[PDB]
């Protein structure tokens, strides 16, 4: 092909390897947070499971 | 005293039968087997074009030349030399052609030295 055409092409696809490489980034950090919330909902869980389980009935 | 505007089809055909005509006179070839001299050729055609001072009448001439490119090649021998010349250039692409942008003219790369002094007032705003 034309290697005007392929150097456009290449430069494109590089600009989007590097955004998604950004939201990788970014993912994983978000990940690391959410995951520290869920442990913090842990407790409050357990304790309301092994407060209801018996008076329900 | 009179405006001219003259229009110019195919530098690059008028090049190639002078890249024939030096080839045929057995000239030594430069790159592209074009001759030496074709910058000069066209800069000498190019440079005829200007505006005159009051004292000389105040006419004027200004011209269009065409390039044709091969696959959107702009870095040729002819299309640099062309380019390296004129004082502005105005690029077509297909692919904005194709995408039913027409006429096709590519902001971006497109380029004019003489803008803004060759534009009325309301139009420069």
């Amino acid at each position: 092909a034309s290697l005007r055409d392929i150097k456009t092409r290449i430069n494109a696809t590089k600009k989007t390897s590097q955004i998604t490489k950004a939201m990788e980034m970014v993912s994983t950090s978000k990940l690391n947070r959410a995951e520290q919330n869920a442990k913090s909902f842990v407790p409050y869980m357990e304790k309301i499971q092994e407060v209801v389980a018996n008076v329900a009935l | 005293g009179k405006h001219v505007l003259v229009v110019y089809d195919d530098l690059s055909k008028q090049a190639a039968a002078y890249r024939e005509l030096s080839l045929l006179l057995r000239r030594p070839p430069g790159r592209e087997a074009y001759p030496g001299d074709i910058f000069y050729l066209h800069s000498r055609l190019l440079e005829r074009a200007a505006k005159l001072s009051d004292a000389k009448g105040g006419g004027s001439l200004t011209a269009l030349p065409f390039v044709e490119t091969q696959a959107g090649d702009i870095s040729a021998y002819i299309p640099t030399n062309v380019i390296s010349i004129t004082d502005g250039q105005i690029f077509l692409q297909s692919d904005l052609f194709f995408s039913g942008v027409r006429p096709a003219i590519n902001a971006g790369l497109s380029v004019s030295r003489v803008g803004g002094a060759a534009q009325i007032k309301a139009m420069k705003k």
